[PDB]
């Protein structure tokens, strides 16, 4: 009588490390424990008035963000409740790129609501049929309360004020600068076409002058020296090799037979005449630039300095690729003069000095082009990452509005409008899916009370004002983060406005996360093992 | 894995049909060691001791003590078949059976989503009906000595080889006879037991005196 | 220092005398005693667990036995025995072990009772002889042109495996793939059933649909899709040589210093592969089968003139599939003949089963060759009914072989112990003591029938015993199902005289080869 | 707080939050900015730091001292990246900077 | 023992010890698949040793991924996979039914019966259920709205209602595009292709091919309207002589004489193909897309694509058979004779992107006798999840236009089987009047289990049924929503008729093994 | 499928180190084989010789 014994069955053929959990409260109760625990963490991170956070990761990298995929993606989550929640923000972020912690935030609250139904008496059946009426609900009424539309996408200051909000969340201080470094790099690419492309933008983090330094730049830069003698040109007329700017070989085996005296006095004479034939004939095309992928040969660089050749290798094929792209040249496979309509343009080539590190330069003068970079200045490598973040972000909403020009109020307008109606809708239905539409509706208060405690105010006041205001009819009033007491205002007045399409696919994942989650009865843990990793991701 | 594992990370427990698989496997462990036991046909054990000491018995008390169980539900069940060998003294074996097949007939219906306390209850309502049949079924007769000599056959056959038996069973009913005062309770006391370890076990006899 | 000195290294063992033998005799009794329970047609079935992982769910004593690791060397031979006996004849590995078990049993007496070994040895060699014997003199001549007597044989080998219950389905299957098999050339009759009888295991379907093909089933699939998965008479061509370009034995190099010596050379290559591809095509066949790859390029050129293509099938298929459709296997396509196409083969399909793909050369005329296929609940279930077919088949053969019939369920064995009882009767040295023991001995098998029908022996066995005493009962046996002695030529229970045989002779060598021994020498290093 | 059976983080993660955090980095950037107060001004002294190896290094400059000390704490190594930016943007002023920040914190 | 007086170190179980233990592992599994039938069961979530997440319901599968070393549980695994395998549904029918039949059986033994009257009934029993199922079922001509009702019946058992939903139009139209009349169904017509972009039920079938893999060439068009496919499977890129070439040159002349030389086998070959292309389409409206099974260096890419075609290279080996039935063309080993009426045809061609993976779709076939699944989904687990479900409908139809007939479902059959077992009782002599009420026992465990995940008891709602099919001798079997009975015929909740054969016949099969058992043994160490 | 559990009841709830034989061959033949092997260590001590 000092010990209990495993109950026959299962408990006793399970594994040595395994682990079981079953019912309500061994698995779905910890599960949405573990939910709530992942959002409290990202919490404090929400809105203008977040705060970074220093994340150590395995490798000792250190990333200071307030961006809430990125702290997702460097803590070491293990429960699997929030490792779904984790891969739902994930897929946020890669179909929209914005409103992660908004899908964080929404499915924390939305699990602990589901957790009170279940504490009071519903079954889970009937809190997922509800939170799926309610998600329905409230995607039928968000095309009803789009405030305007972006109405034009080739303008710099209209698309800096489109952009300004998306990226006031991160860099608070100083967003209407980056507002418009994004808008103008975004208006130089996405053409008379429709369809624009984000690895079109590209950035480049120099240290030392302050983020107040960075400019953009109709071309690109590569962080490396030139090759030869010759550091600058005025008429660019850059051919791109895929290929070694050498002499090509074989590929099966290479072998000088000599069988004469002549022929080994000869030979390296008739190399060397060889390459200087092929430079001389590249060089007389008009070529003033040559760009290779490959390794440099020593006479080739002699026969190209000879003729007032720059040479640039770009190691990377996506750097050689996207040359070509914001160019206009086709990388020839083999070391043959281009034709004239292979042959690509830059209005400027040259090496230049920027802070410590040197610098190549293909710059363009009219504002267009197929690439267009953004060299950000700082003082820290963390920072320019925090800044590159940001760009990210502007350039994400950028490609969302072009995809989708509508747009809806911000700092929980929106939030407090669609709780309104879905509590107004969950009211007039009968039967115990009200009780979860109501708490569905309920939900959307963590968005607005996360910005208030956030800026510093009480949540409940602010929460109570926006119910009052918005019941006056008022369905663009959000909360002002501009003062010290709970206090609101108009925010299409205020210019502070986020996308369609970034709410839509957030409440989406969110909501869908959620019920997965609550599906979800007994867990089977294998024993945790050492391997190196699956082989696939490597 | 539950709430009382999160306030004492070394705790065992066992909840819902695992308290119940866990109780209904002891008894059913127990009733399949004494099944053996019952009846004049039963088999004898043999028991020996940390110490290396031979018991030969039959009897389900002694049984029970000298099983190398460390069971709770064995410790229960023990302590009720201890407790009615200290008041009847006779049944520990059919208590133990009966507390096993109740127990399995019991989760022949459980397992079928049936609640506990629903077999409980037909439990008491049949405890009851089989108390009054009992009642009226006994046979209430003047004990002579022919019933009592039958009363220690079905003892003694039922504990001990045949012959053995048949001499125990004149040996205590002329005992319990001698020392019964008219109308009064027995004192079990004033029947001396001594052992002594020179003749043959049929040699064992009443003395009418002490030694 | 002074590390000690003598004579045996370390770890060197060595003990004597009665202890020896009763050792042995008791390791042999063990062996016996795992598997006695396991005899009969109400036999109990047993799970050995593979330390590799594996299952074996098996009643067939010899799996039994050799799935399990011994260290006493006295079990080691036992168990070697049983394996020859399976060997030998394919069945009886679980009657061998007990009469070996029952006759050491009956010897460790003499030899407690002041009898040296080589005595009982004698007497025991005696008794081997009278038994086999009085066993010829007992059986019964059996025509292999009667099918429903070769059925029933193969019924009473199967009546006490797990395949009884569709009995019928199986001796039919084992009766049609032993006729198969049968062959003979240059005057050497041949029943191959090793090689030529292949049982293929497919998990799913019913035991009831398990049925034996006229030809052959691999695990194939045409090379290239465009291929047909469905000829009517196929001309079947098999080669064992790879249809691609590879380098020769003799280390060579090319100088290439010409422009067009490189296309030169690939272009030969390419004609290479074109010249075999026609000489195999200028036989004009339906199918090519080979053992080793087939390059690309001559699957395009074998698809241009309509041919099927099987990859890479393994000696023993190719084999099996010769052997079926007729073919003959070469190895140089350039001296292919008309005899070495084979023709024959009534159907070749290509269907599917679960969801992989299967060749079935099926419909054959006159085919050598035949494979098994088995269908049933799962990997285990298929394994023991593939040794219940593999017991069916190897007595079939031994009937085959061998034509006569001696009665079983023990009856045989009475007989032979009454037999034996009275030719001792005669004898008046010291040796008649251990023979009359062998004889009694040899009565352990209608007493373990007994015991695992449930029955009582005692009774049942007397009765048995004074029945045998009668001028004709030799036919008198005991049921394993109902417990009652019956006489056989009722029952229909009758087993090879060549398993009987071998039996015996096994079980009381093995008794000879463990009562010679003494003095075991243990530890010792290579 | 409770054991919780499957716990969110990895076994071992480490989380400072609050104001005292705060005042920790602040702590540590005065720290940081101690270790180079002496260099600066034609009164300055240099600082030797010795490396694993036994090779020692001699210097005045902010910016090879900071770079030379093994700096993990994550708050603290942002002034020695302000002070390795001074030193590329500019090259004279790397002292300055850590006493700066460190002073703007105090 | 004797076995460890043998071998010391060896684990023995003999007699009751061996029933016991097997019982007991049969009864632990059956307990955990309770949950899992029917379609109110409950999710099960695994997460294996490396942390990933998988989220299902199917029996095969969770006794694939519990952590369970048994060898009974062993034994029920390999017939579950049989089943799965063989059908593609009915493992956790199958683990229900092979527990109950061991709890029936150990219910008659533990009294002291003997297992093989036991097995004795079971087999007579199994026959006449048998029988009862052969009379029962329902031979019906298998148009699209009974499929479109099993495929239903099996995918709300797997998933949820609108992902079903969905998935059966899906099941149900792919399988009647690749089916052929009285030809054999070939289930690797249909890909079943992943992408990770879109919602759960943004799954569809596409009347073509999607592959995993886009044109390497930049320059390539990536949207072809009117397309001609070359389904080959020539190796476009160098390749180096089998005999150990080398090259010998005296100068840089000769060098690149023979670096120019080197190119011109597979240049050939890439001749070919353009001259073709150009014979066939003379202008640029109609487009060339080729697809090769194996690698295609950049000069030959470079090369097409000066040529305006699209060059896939290294496409999966069932693709060209794929390629050759929907697009409709001659897949090629070589160029030696290759003329215009070899090329397939491509109503629209065009590449889609996701994040670092392309994707190539090849729709508007004319008669596409092979099509695409593509399964969409947020995450990884949901992807597995649908793609196991699509694995299990697309079974269930291919088995329901196999077998011509269908058998009702939501309990019916069982229950009838069960009672027809009943009446035939007392024609089986002797005992195995036990076995066979064993057997019609175990085999109403799935009716049971029905309602225990539909949320009601066992008792009331069986004897409802059981009345109900007694008095009126319908098929009734149990509605879930309210438990009361109801005939699944009419509601079209429909049970293949070769998965219960298999159930009936696998089920006894390892019973009837299992029950004879009588001794373990680990002794090969 | 690599070892076998005790079997539930009586085999579980065995102390540490403790052993039960039941049945024939496994108690009533090993007490004969032990009774057989002490008489015949003192068997050789019989008699006169
Ligand atoms: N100036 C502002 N005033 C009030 N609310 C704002 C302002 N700027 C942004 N917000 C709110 O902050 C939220 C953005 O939070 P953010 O940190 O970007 O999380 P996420 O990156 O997940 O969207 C938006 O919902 C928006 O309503
Ligand atoms: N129906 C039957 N009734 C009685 N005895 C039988 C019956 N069938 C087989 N036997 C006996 O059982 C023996 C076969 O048992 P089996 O398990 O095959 O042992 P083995 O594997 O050693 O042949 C035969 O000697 C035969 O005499
Ligand atoms: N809509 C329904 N109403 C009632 N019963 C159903 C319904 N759908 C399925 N069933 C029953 O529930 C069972 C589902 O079993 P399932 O979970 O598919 O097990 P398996 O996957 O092993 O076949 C089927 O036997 C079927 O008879
Ligand atoms: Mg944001
Ligand atoms: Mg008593
Ligand atoms: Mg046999
Ligand atoms: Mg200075
Ligand atoms: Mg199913």
């Amino acid at each position: 009588a000092l010990h209990v014994p495993k109950a026959p069955g299962f408990a006793q053929m399970l594994k040595e490390g395994a682990k079981h959990f079953s019912g309500l409260e061994e698995a779905v109760y910890r599960n949405i424990q573990a939910c709530k625990e992942l959002a409290q963490t990202t919490r404090t991170a929400y809105g203008p008035n977040g705060m970074n956070k220093m994340v150590i990761n395995h490798l000792e990298k250190l990333f200071v963000t307030n961006d809430a995929a990125t702290i997702l993606r460097e803590l070491e989550v293990q429960h699997p409740a929030a490792k779904m929640i984790v891969m739902a923000s994930h897929m946020q972020e890669q179909e929209v790129g914005d409103g992660t912690n908004f899908v964080l935030v929404f499915a924390g609250a939305l699990l602990e609501l589901a957790e009170e139904l279940l504490r009071i008496g519903l079954s889970v059946s009937e809190v997922i049929e509800g939170y799926e009426i309610a998600c329905r609900k409230a995607h039928e009424i968000l095309p009803n309360l789009v405030c305007c539309s972006a109405k034009n996408l080739r303008d710099i200051d209209e698309v800096s004020s489109l952009l300004r909000t998306s990226i006031m969340s991160k860099q608070y201080g100083n967003e209407v600068f980056l507002a418009k470094l994004i808008a103008q790099a975004c208006v130089s690419i996405f053409p008379d076409s429709g369809h624009f492309n984000v690895d079109n933008i590209r950035v480049c983090k120099i240290l030392g002058s302050g983020i107040s330094s960075s400019s953009v730049l109709h071309g690109m830069v590569f962080k490396k020296e030139t090759e030869g003698d010759v550091t600058s040109v005025k008429d660019a007329k850059i051919a791109v090799y895929s290929c070694p700017f050498d002499g090509m070989i074989t590929e099966t085996k290479g072998t000088v037979l000599i069988k004469t005296a002549e022929e080994l006095m000869n030979f390296s004479k008739g190399e060397e005449n060889l390459m200087d034939a092929q430079v001389k004939a590249i060089a007389d095309t008009g070529a003033n630039v040559v760009v290779t992928g490959g390794k440099v040969a020593d006479m080739a660089l002699h026969y190209a300095n000879k003729y007032n050749i720059m040479l640039v290798r770009l190691n990377s094929k996506w750097d050689l690729r996207r040359l070509c792209k914001t160019v206009g040249a086709t990388a020839l496979p083999r070391l043959t003069p281009p034709v004239l309509e292979e042959m690509g343009h830059c209005d400027s080539v040259y090496l230049s000095e920027v802070g410590d590190t040197q610098v190549v330069v293909f710059k363009h003068e009219k504002e267009d082009g197929a690439i267009s970079t953004i060299v950000l200045r700082g003082s820290t490598d963390n920072l320019m990452d925090d800044i590159e973040r940001a760009v990210d972000d502007g350039v994400n909403t950028f490609k969302v509005l072009t995809r989708d020009k509508r747009l809806v109020p911000g700092g929980g307008a929106t939030e407090i409008e669609l709780a309104k109606q879905i509590t107004s809708y969950g009211e007039t239905c009968p039967g115990l899916e009200q009780y979860a539409i109501k708490k569905f509706a309920e939900a959307f208060e963590a968005i607005p009370r996360a910005l208030a405690e956030n800026s510093g105010v009480k949540a409940n006041e602010v929460i109570s004002k926006l119910y009052a205001v918005h019941q006056e009819g008022n369905k663009n009033v959000g909360l002002d983060i501009e003062a010290e007491v709970p206090a609101v205002k108009d925010m299409l007045e205020a210019g502070i406005l986020d996308t369609y399409l970034g709410k839509y696919w957030a409440i989406k994942l969110a909501t869908n996360a959620a019920v997965t989650v609550l599906r979800v009865d007994q867990i089977i843990m294998a024993k945790p093992a050492g391997g190196p990793k699956p082989p696939s991701g490597k | 894995m539950a709430a009382v594992k999160t306030l004492n990370p070394k705790a065992e427990v066992a909840r819902a049909q695992a308290a119940l698989a866990v109780n209904i496997s002891a008894a059913r462990g127990l009733q399949d060691v004494l099944r053996t036991n019952l009846g004049p046909k039963g088999t004898m054990k043999m028991l020996v001791s940390g110490a290396g000491d031979i018991k030969l018995t039959k009897d389900g008390n002694v049984l029970l003590h000298e099983m190398q169980i460390q069971h709770p539900t064995a410790s229960l069940i023990a302590k009720v078949a201890t407790a009615q060998d200290d008041i009847t003294g006779d049944g520990t074996t059919s208590n133990v059976l009966i507390i096993g097949e109740l127990l399995k007939q019991a989760d022949l219906y459980i397992s079928e989503g049936l609640h506990p306390r629903i077999i409980t209850e037909g439990f008491e309502a049949a405890k009851e009906k089989a108390l009054q049949f009992l009642e009226e079924v006994k046979v209430s007769r003047e004990m002579d000595r022919e019933t009592l000599i039958d009363v220690a056959r079905t003892s003694l056959r039922t504990k001990v080889h045949a012959e053995l038996a048949d001499v125990l069973t004149e040996a205590v009913v002329d005992s319990i006879l001698a020392i019964k005062k008219q109308d009064e309770p027995i004192d079990l006391f004033m029947i001396e037991i001594m052992e002594m370890k020179h003749k043959s076990e049929t040699d064992t006899s009443l003395i009418r005196g002490l030694v | 220092g002074h590390r000690p000195v003598l004579v045996l290294s370390q770890n060197t063992k060595r003990e004597s005398g009665r202890k020896v033998q009763s050792g042995n005799i008791n390791a042999a009794k063990t062996i016996a005693d795992i598997i006695r329970t396991c005899l009969g047609p109400k036999s109990m079935m047993k799970m050995l667990l593979d330390p590799m992982g594996g299952i074996v769910m098996t009643n067939d004593g010899n799996a039994i036995l050799r799935e399990i690791q011994v260290q006493h060397p006295a079990a080691k031979s036992m168990i070697e025995i049983s394996r020859t006996q399976d060997e030998e004849v394919g069945d009886g590995t679980t009657s061998v072990i007990i009469l070996a078990g029952e006759m050491l049993s009956v010897a460790e007496h003499f030899l407690e009772q002041q009898m040296h070994p080589t005595v009982v040895i004698s007497a025991y060699r005696k008794a081997l002889d009278d038994m086999i014997s009085t066993l010829k003199k007992i059986s019964i001549p059996v025509d292999i042109s009667d099918s429903d007597m070769m059925l029933n044989i193969i019924n009473s080998s199967i009546t006490t495996k797990a395949i009884s219950r569709w009995s019928s389905l199986a001796c039919n299957i084992a009766l049609d793939a032993v006729k198969m098999v049968q062959f003979e050339e240059n005057g050497r009759k041949e029943i191959d059933i090793k090689k030529y009888a292949r049982v293929e295991k497919i998990p799913g379907g019913i035991i009831e649909d398990s049925c034996v093909l006229r030809g052959v089933m691999i695990n194939k699939d045409v090379t290239h899709p465009r291929m047909r998965r469905y000829i009517k008479n196929p001309r079947i061509v098999l080669l064992d040589s790879s249809l691609e370009y590879k380098k020769g034995e003799s280390q060579t190099d090319i100088e290439i210093t010409r422009e067009e010596d490189f296309t030169r050379i690939l272009q030969m290559e390419e004609e290479y592969i074109q010249q075999l591809c026609e000489d195999i095509i200028q036989l004009k066949p339906d199918v090519v089968i080979t053992e080793k790859g087939i390059s690309d390029l001559a699957q395009h050129y074998l698809m241009r003139a309509n041919i099927t293509a099987i990859r890479r099938v393994r000696k023993t298929d190719n084999n099996r599939i010769a052997r079926a459709c007729g073919a003959r296997i070469v190895s140089r396509p350039e001296e292919l003949r008309e005899d070495d196409v084979g023709t024959g083969a009534g159907l070749l399909e290509i269907k599917k089963i679960g969801d992989e793909y299967f060749t079935f050369i099926t419909d054959c005329k006159d085919p050598k060759a035949c494979t098994i296929l088995l269908r049933g609940a799962s990997k285990e279930i298929l394994s023991e009914v593939e040794r219940n077919l593999q017991d069916a088949m190897q007595v079939c053969r031994n009937v085959l072989l061998d034509p006569q019939l001696v009665p079983g369920g023990g009856a045989s064995e009475m007989a032979v112990a009454h037999a034996l009882t009275e030719k001792s009767k005669a004898m008046t040295g010291v040796e008649q003591w251990p023979y009359r023991a062998v004889a009694q001995a040899l009565e352990v098998i209608p007493r373990t029938l007994i015991q695992n029908c449930g029955a009582s022996t005692i009774r049942l066995l007397t009765s048995l015993r004074a029945k045998h005493t009668q001028e004709n009962c030799e036919t008198w046996g005991v049921n394993g199902e109902t417990g009652t002695l019956v006489d056989m030529k009722e029952l229909g229970i009758w087993e090879p005289l060549a398993v009987k045989l071998q039996t015996y002779k096994t079980a009381v060598e093995t008794a000879v080869l463990l009562l010679r021994i003494d003095d075991i020498v243990s530890g010792h290093k290579k | 707080m409770m054991p919780t059976p499957v716990i969110l983080l990895k076994e071992g993660t480490d989380s400072s939050q609050g104001i005292p955090q705060l005042v920790s980095n602040i702590s540590a950037c005065q720290v940081i900015a101690e270790a180079v107060r002496t260099t600066l001004g034609p009164r300055g002294m240099d600082k030797l730091i010795v490396d694993g190896r036994g090779k020692a290094t001699i210097s005045n400059d902010g910016a090879t001292i900071l770079k030379l000390l093994d700096v993990v704490h994550p708050a603290a190594k942002t002034l020695v990246d302000i002070a390795k930016s001074q030193d590329a943007e500019v090259g004279d002023g790397t002292t300055s900077v850590t006493l700066l920040a460190a002073e703007f914190l105090k | 023992a004797a076995v460890k007086t043998l071998n010391p170190k060896a684990e023995v179980a003999r007699a009751q010890a061996a029933l016991a233990v097997n019982i007991s592992a049969a009864r632990g599994l059956q307990d955990v698949l309770r949950t899992n039938l029917g379609p109110k069961g409950t999710m099960k979530m695994l997460v294996s040793g490396a942390g990933d997440i998988k989220l299902t319901k199917d029996g095969n599968v969770l006794l694939h991924e519990m952590q369970i070393q048994h060898p009974t549980a062993s034994l029920i695994a390999k017939v579950a996979t049989a089943q799965d395998d063989i059908t593609g549904d009915g493992t956790t029918s199958n683990v229900l039914i092979i527990g109950e039949l061991l709890k029936q059986a150990d219910l008659y033994i533990s009294e002291g019966l003997h297992p093989r009257i036991i097995t004795e009934g079971f087999e007579a029993a199994k026959e006449k259920a048998l029988q009862f199922l052969e009379e029962v079922k329902v031979s019906r001509e298998m148009d699209r709205e009974t499929l479109i009702d099993v495929a239903r019946t099996s995918l709300r058992t797997k998933v949820h209602a609108e992902l079903a939903d969905v998935l059966t139009e899906a099941v149900v139209d792919s399988i009647l595009a690749i089916k052929k009349q009285d030809e054999p169904i070939d289930l690797f017509m249909i890909e079943i292709m992943e992408m990770k972009h879109k919602s759960e039920t943004d799954t569809s079938l596409i009347r073509g091919l999607v592959l995993d893999h886009g044109a390497r060439h930049p320059d390539m068009k990536k949207r072809v309207e009117d397309a001609y496919i070359l389904t080959c499977n020539v190796s476009l890129e160098y390749e180096k002589t089998e005999v150990n070439s080398g090259f010998f040159y005296k100068s840089a002349e000769e060098r690149e004489k023979l670096v120019k030389a080197e190119r011109k086998f597979i240049e050939d070959r890439v001749k070919k193909i353009i001259e073709l292309k150009r014979k066939v389409c003379g202008d640029s409206d109609k487009g060339f897309v080729v697809i090769n099974q194996k690698g295609i260096d950049p000069f030959s890419l470079d090369a097409l694509s000066k040529e305006g075609i699209v060059a896939l290279r290294r496409a999966k080996r069932r693709n060209m058979e794929r390629l050759t039935l929907a697009c409709g063309g001659v897949a090629l080993n070589s160029f030696d004779d290759l003329s215009p009426d070899c090329l397939g045809h491509a109503g629209l061609v065009y590449e889609y992107t996701l994040g670092e993976e392309k994707f190539t779709f090849i729709e508007k076939c004319n008669n596409p006798r092979s099509v695409t699944l593509l399964i969409k989904g947020p995450n990884k687990h949901t992807l597995t999840q649908i793609k196991d479900a699509v694995r299990d409908g697309l079974r269930a139809v291919k088995n329901a236009i196999d077998d011509g007939c269908v058998v009702p479902g939501a309990g019916a059959v069982e229950v009838a089987m069960a009672e027809a077992l009943i009446k035939h009782k007392p024609s089986v002599k002797g005992r195995a009047q036990l076995g066979v009420q064993a057997f019609a026992d175990a085999l109403l465990i799935i009716p049971k289990v029905l309602a225990q995940n539909s949320g009601f008891d066992l008792q009331e709602t069986l004897v409802k049924i059981q009345a109900e099919h007694s008095e009126s001798g319908q098929l009734v079997g149990v509605d879930l929503n309210t438990g009361e009975p109801m005939v699944a015929a009419e509601v079209g909740v429909w049970d293949n008729y070769c998965v219960k054969k298999q159930l009936l016949h696998s089920c006894t099969v390892i019973a009837t093994n299992i029950l004879l058992v009588d001794e373990i043994m680990r002794a090969g160490m």
